[PDB]
C-alpha cells in the first residue's frame, strides 16, 4: 500500500540526485597542489587521566579543553603550560560526551546514566557547583554540543535528539525521525542548523526553530559514530564502523569523497576538521589518528604514537591545535 | 502507524531545491584556497609566533 | 619570572593531581560486577539479599573489608554492542537464568522458547571481544519454581534429546552441565554456578569466593607467574 | 701455576656473565619495560645488588692471581663494604619478593592494598637502610694488612678479636642464610598450597601443566639457592671450628665456595627475569 509509494519516493529522490550529480569532487580538484607529507609532532602530554578517556571538547578562547574519561572525574585543561584549572566529580562514572560552552561559563557531561548533567564553572564561590540537571531520555547520552549559553542540544540511545532550555530543564524540540541509535551531533558555525549520525548509517539534518528534518544521507553501510561540520558550513563528515569517512552536501545532497584505505578495516570514532577545512584528522581504531586531505582523499600524515584507541579528536578554533585523547588516560597535542 | 508519518517526511524531504555538485564543490575549493594562510597545520607558521613551545 | 599567576596554576594543578591520585587510588580496590539476565529472571531477588535514573543502577555494597559495586543495565534497551565495550575490565560478571522457562512460551513471540533466548544472551556475553578473559558466574534463580513444575511437567520441551531423569538433581546437573559448554574458551575464563533460593548470605559468598579467586589469578598476572 | 690459572678463569668467567646478566636486564627494564609493577621494582633493586657485588670480583682476582695488592686502603675499605653492602641488601630483596608472593597470593584482600608501587620502593629503600645498619661497621672495622711481604685485606676487631669475631660470624651466618631459608620455604610452600588449592590451576590437563611448572619453578629458585649457598657457610663453619691443614684442595674448594655465591648472584636474573612472562613478552616484541 504506503510502503510502495515510500520506495517511489526514495527511488525518485535517488534518481533526482544522481541527475544533480555530473562531476565528483576528486575530478575538479586534480589541478590543485597537494599539502605533501603533513608532520605534527606531540607538544603537549596532557597526563592525570586514570581510566578509558572517551570525549573531549576545546574553547572558543583556543586554550581550555574539557576531557571526560570512565573514572568519573571531568579534567578542565590548560594546553598552553599543561595545567589541571578544574575537577569535577561526577556523580555517574559513565560518560561518552562532555560539552564546553562557547562563552566558557558551562561546562556539561552526559552518557549511560540517560542524565544531562550541566555544570557551573564561573560561580563566586570558585568551586564548581553542578546547576541544572536535564532529564527526559529514555536511552544513553552519546553526543552533547552547546548551542549557546542557554541552549543544548544532545542525542541519546532513544534514536531522537533533542534541544533543550537550560533554564527551565525542558526539550522544547524533539528530533524525532531516526530509525537507530543516534550517536554524534555537531552545530553549524551560524549555530541555527546540526546534523547528526545514527547506527542505521543515516546522516539526518535538522531545523533548530522548528524541528523538521531537511535532508537524509544513508551512503555508509554499518553505522554514523562521528560526526563533524565544515567550517562553512555547507557541508560536513561522519565517521563509521566500515572502515570510511564519507562527506556530505549541505546543498547538492549527496555523497562526496570516500576516505578510505586498503588495510584500514578498522573503525572510526571521530571526526574533526582545521579552520581552514583543508585537513580532516579521524581517530581510528588502529591504534592511531590519521590525516585525510579533505580535497583529495588521500593520507597526507599519521599522528601516531597512541598505544590504545583514539576516542575523541578535536581541533582548535584558530587552527593552533590537534588535541586527540586516546583509550590509555592520554590526551596529546599537535603542531 | 509510523509509515504514514515517514512518508509525510520523505516527501517533505523530497521537494528541496539542489544545487549541481560541481558548483558546490567548487564553492568548497574555493573556501579552502581562500584560508589557506590562516590554517598553521598546513602552512607551519614559525616558532616565533607558535603557542606551544618548550620551557 | 614567573609571578604570582604562574605559581597559582603550578599549585593548583598540584593540588588537582594530588586529588586525582587519591581518588584513583582509592577507586582501585573496587569490585566491578556487571549484573545482567533479561526480564524476570531474579535480579530484583538478588538485588534484594544485599541487605548489609532511566538506564543504568548502581548500588554498592561491601563484605569482609572488599567493595562491590554493581552495574545494572536493566533500565538500557537500546543496543548492548554499542556500551558493552564501556565497562572493559569488570571483574566478574553476576549474569541470571530463570531456570523456570524450559517450558515457557512468549506471549509476544508465541515461538521464541525463552530458555533458549537465555542460552543466546550468555553466549554473546561469555563469547564477546571485549569479554574474554573475566571470570562469568551463573545464578540460576528460580528452583522452587521448576521443581513444582517438573514434579508433574515433562522436561523434553526444551530438551527433546534428553531423557534421563524427571526429578530435580538430575534436572538441575543436566541443565547447568550443559549450559557450562556454552563457554567456547574455558582454556583461561571459568564459569561458577551456585543455584541461588537461600534466603541467606550464600549468593555474598559465592560471589565473593569469585572475586578473591579472580584477584587471586590477577596478582599472579602481575607477579610474573601466570 | 695451574690452580692459580683455573682460579682466575672461574672468577672472570662468573664476573662476566655476571655483568651481563645484571646489564642486560638493567638495559630491558630501562628501556624495553618501566618499573610500573611492584615485581619491575624489586627486579630493579636485585639487579643494581647484584650487578655491584660482583663487580669486586677483579679485586679478589688480582688478590690472588700472582701476588700482592697494590690497590690501596680506602679502596679496599671501599670494596669491602660494597661486597658485604650489596650481597646483603641481595638477599634481603630476594627475601621480599617471597614475602611479596606470598602475600598476592594468600591473602588477596591485603595484596590489592598492599602492592602498591609506592609500597614496594619504601619497602626496599627500608631493605637498603637495614643493610647499611650493618654496612658501616664493616667499613668501620676494614683495614689493610701487610704481612708476609704481601697486602691483604682483613677485617681487624676490637682487642678480643675472638669474640667479635664468633659474633660477626654468627650474624653472617643466621640473618643471611637461615633466616632468609626458613622465611622462603614457608612462604614458597604456603603459596604453592594455595596455588594447589585454587580452581583456575585445576580440572584441566592444561591447568595442572600451568600449576606443575609453577611449582617447578619455584623447586629451581629455592634449590639454586641452597645448593650455591649451602656449601660457603659450612666451609667457613669447619674451618673456624677445626684446623684445616693448608693444601691445593684446601685452596681450590675455598675458592669454588667462594664462587658460588657469585654464582647465585649471576643466575638469579636468568631466574628472576627470564622465568618471568612479562620479560618474555617484552623480549618477543623485537
Ligand atoms: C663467607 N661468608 C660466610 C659470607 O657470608 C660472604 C662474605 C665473604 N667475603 C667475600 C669478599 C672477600 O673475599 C673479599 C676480601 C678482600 C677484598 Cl679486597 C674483597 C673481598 C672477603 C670475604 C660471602 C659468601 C659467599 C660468596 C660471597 C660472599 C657474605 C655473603 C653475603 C653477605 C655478606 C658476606
Ligand atoms: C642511604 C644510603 C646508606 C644508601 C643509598 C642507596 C640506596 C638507598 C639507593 C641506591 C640506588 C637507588 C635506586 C636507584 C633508582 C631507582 C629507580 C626509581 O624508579 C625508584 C627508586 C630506585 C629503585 C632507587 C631506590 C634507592 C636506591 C636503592
Ligand atoms: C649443597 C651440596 C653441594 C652439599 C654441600 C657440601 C658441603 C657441606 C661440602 C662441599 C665442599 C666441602 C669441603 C671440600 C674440601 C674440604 C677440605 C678438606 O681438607 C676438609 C673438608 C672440606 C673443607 C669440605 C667440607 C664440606 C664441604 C664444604
Ligand atoms: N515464587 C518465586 N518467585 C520468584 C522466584 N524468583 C524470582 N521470583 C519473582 O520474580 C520477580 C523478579 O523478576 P523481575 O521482573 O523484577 O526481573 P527484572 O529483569 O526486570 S530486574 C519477583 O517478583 C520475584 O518474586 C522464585 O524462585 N520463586
Amino acid at each position: 500500500q504506503l510502503r510502495q509509494e515510500a520506495e517511489q519516493l526514495k527511488n525518485q529522490i535517488r534518481d533526482a540526485r544522481k541527475a544533480c550529480a555530473d562531476a565528483t569532487l576528486s575530478q575538479i580538484t586534480n589541478n590543485i597542489d597537494p599539502v605533501g607529507r603533513i608532520q605534527m609532532r606531540t607538544r603537549r602530554t596532557l597526563r592525570g587521566h586514570l581510566a578509558k578517556i572517551y570525549a573531549m571538547h576545546w574553547g572558543t578562547d583556543s586554550r581550555l579543553l574539557v576531557s571526560a574519561s570512565q573514572d568519573g572525574k571531568l579534567i578542565i585543561w590548560d594546553s598552553y603550560t599543561t595545567n589541571k584549572v578544574h575537577a569535577i566529580p561526577l556523580r555517574s562514572s559513565w560518560v561518552m560526551t562532555c560539552a564546553y560552552a562557547p562563552s566558557g561559563n558551562y561546562v556539561a557531561c552526559g552518557g549511560l546514566d540517560n542524565i544531562c548533567s550541566i555544570y557551573n564553572l564561573k560561580t563566586r564561590e570558585g568551586n564548581v557547583r553542578v546547576s541544572r540537571e536535564l532529564a527526559g531520555h529514555t536511552g544513553y547520552l552519546s553526543c552533547c554540543r552547546f548551542l549557546d549559553d542557554n541552549q543544548i542540544v544532545t542525542s541519546s540511545g532513544d534514536t531522537t535528539c533533542a534541544l533543550w532550555d537550560i533554564e527551565t530543564g525542558q526539550q522544547t524540540t524533539t528530533f524525532t525521525g531516526h530509525t537507530g541509535d543516534v550517536m554524534s551531533l555537531s552545530l553549524a558555525p551560524d549555530t541555527r542548523l546540526f546534523v547528526s549520525g545514527a547506527c542505521d548509517a543515516s546522516a539526518k539534518l535538522w531545523d533548530v526553530r522548528e524541528g523538521m528534518c531537511r535532508q537524509t544521507f544513508t551512503g555508509h553501510e554499518s553505522d554514523i559514530n562521528a560526526i563533524c561540520f565544515f567550517p562553512n558550513g555547507n557541508a560536513f563528515a561522519t565517521g563509521s564502523d566500515d572502515a570510511t569517512c564519507r562527506l556530505f552536501d549541505l546543498r547538492a545532497d549527496q555523497e562526496l569523497m570516500t576516505y578510505s584505505h586498503d588495510n584500514i578495516i578498522c573503525g572510526i570514532t571521530s571526526v574533526s576538521f582545521s579552520k581552514s577545512g583543508r585537513l580532516l584528522l579521524a581517530g581510528y581504531d588502529d591504534f592511531n589518528c590519521n590525516v585525510w586531505d579533505a580535497l583529495k582523499a588521500d593520507r597526507a600524515g599519521v599522528l601516531a604514537g597512541h598505544d590504545n584507541r583514539v576516542s575523541c579528536l578535536g581541533v582548535t578554533d584558530d587552527g593552533m591545535a590537534v588535541a586527540t585523547g586516546s583509550w590509555d588516560s592520554f590526551l596529546k597535542i599537535w603542531n | 502507524a509510523q509509515a504514514r508519518k515517514l512518508v509525510e517526511q520523505l516527501k517533505m524531504e523530497a521537494n528541496i531545491d539542489r544545487i549541481k555538485v560541481s558548483k558546490a564543490a567548487a564553492d568548497l575549493m574555493a573556501y579552502c584556497e581562500a584560508h589557506a594562510k590562516e590554517d598553521p597545520l598546513l602552512t607551519p607558521v614559525p616558532a616565533s609566533e607558535n603557542p606551544f613551545r618548550e620551557k | 619570572t614567573l609571578s604570582a599567576e604562574d605559581k597559582a596554576a603550578v599549585e593548583r594543578s598540584k593540588m588537582i593531581d594530588r586529588n586525582l591520585r587519591e581518588d584513583g587510588e582509592k577507586a582501585a580496590r573496587e569490585v566491578k560486577l556487571l549484573l545482567l539476565g533479561a526480564g524476570e529472571s531474579g535480579k530484583s531477588t538478588i538485588v534484594k539479599q544485599m541487605k548489609i535514573t532511566t538506564g543504568i543502577v548502581e548500588t554498592h555494597f561491601t563484605f569482609k573489608d572488599l567493595h562491590f559495586k554493581m552495574f545494572d543495565v536493566g533500565g538500557q534497551r537500546s543496543e548492548r554492542k554499542k556500551w558493552i565495550h564501556c565497562f572493559e575490565g569488570v571483574t566478574a560478571i553476576i549474569f541470571c537464568v530463570a531456570l523456570s522457562d524450559y517450558d515457557l512460551v512468549l506471549a509476544e513471540d508465541e515461538e521464541m522458547n525463552r530458555m533458549h533466548e537465555s542460552m543466546k544472551l550468555f553466549d554473546s556475553i561469555c563469547n564477546n571481544k571485549w569479554f574474554t578473559d573475566t571470570s562469568i558466574i551463573l545464578f540460576l534463580n528460580k528452583k522452587d519454581l521448576f521443581e513444582e513444575k517438573i514434579k508433574k511437567s515433562p522436561l523434553t520441551i526444551c530438551y527433546p534429546e534428553y531423557a534421563g531423569s524427571n526429578t530435580y538433581e538430575e534436572a538441575a546437573a543436566y541443565i547447568q552441565c550443559q549450559f557450562e559448554d556454552l563457554n567456547k574458551r574455558k582454556d583461561t575464563k571459568e564459569i561458577y554456578t551456585h543455584f541461588t533460593c537461600a534466603t541467606d548470605t550464600k549468593n555474598v559468598q559465592f560471589v565473593f569466593d569469585a572475586v578473591t579467586d579472580v584477584i587471586i589469578k590477577n596478582n599472579l598476572k602481575d607477579c610474573g607467574l601466570f | 701455576m695451574i690452580t692459580a690459572i683455573t682460579i682466575m678463569a672461574l672468577y672472570s668467567i662468573v664476573c662476566v656473565v655476571g655483568l651481563f646478566g645484571n646489564f642486560l636486564v638493567m638495559y630491558v627494564i630501562v628501556r624495553y619495560t618501566k618499573m610500573k609493577t611492584a615485581t619491575n621494582i624489586y627486579i630493579f633493586n636485585l639487579a643494581l645488588a647484584d650487578a655491584l657485588a660482583t663487580s669486586t670480583l677483579p679485586f679478589q682476582s688480582v688478590n690472588y692471581l700472582m701476588g700482592t695488592w697494590p690497590f690501596g686502603t680506602i679502596l679496599c675499605k671501599i670494596v669491602i663494604s660494597i661486597d658485604y653492602y650489596n650481597m646483603f641488601t641481595s638477599i634481603f630483596t630476594l627475601c621480599t619478593m617471597s614475602v611479596d608472593r606470598y602475600i598476592a597470593v594468600c591473602h588477596p584482600v591485603k595484596a590489592l592494598d598492599f602492592r602498591t608501587p609506592r609500597n614496594a620502593k619504601i619497602i626496599n629503600v627500608c631493605n637498603w637502610i637495614l643493610s647499611s645498619a650493618i654496612g658501616l661497621p664493616v667499613m668501620f672495622m676494614a683495614t689493610t694488612k701487610y704481612r708476609q711481604g704481601s697486602i691483604d685485606c682483613t677485617l681487624t676487631f676490637s682487642h678480643p678479636t675472638w669474640y667479635w669475631e664468633n659474633l660477626l660470624k654468627i650474624c653472617v651466618f643466621i640473618f643471611a642464610f637461615i633466616m632468609p631459608v626458613l622465611i622462603i620455604t614457608v612462604c614458597y610452600g604456603l603459596m604453592i598450597l594455595r596455588l594447589k588449592s585454587v580452581r583456575m590451576l585445576s580440572g584441566s590437563k592444561e591447568k595442572d601443566r600451568n600449576l606443575r611448572r609453577i611449582t617447578r619453578m619455584v623447586l629451581v629458585v629455592v634449590a639454586v639457592f641452597i645448593v650455591c649457598w649451602t656449601p660457603i657457610h659450612i666451609y667457613v663453619i669447619i674451618k673456624a671450628l677445626v684446623t684445616i691443614p693448608e693444601t691445593t684442595f684446601q685452596t681450590v674448594s675455598w675458592h669454588f665456595c667462594i664462587a658460588l655465591g657469585y654464582t647465585n648472584s649471576c643466575l638469579n636474573p636468568v631466574l628472576y627475569a627470564f622465568l618471568d612472562e612479562n620479560f618474555k613478552r617484552c623480549f618477543r616484541e623485537f
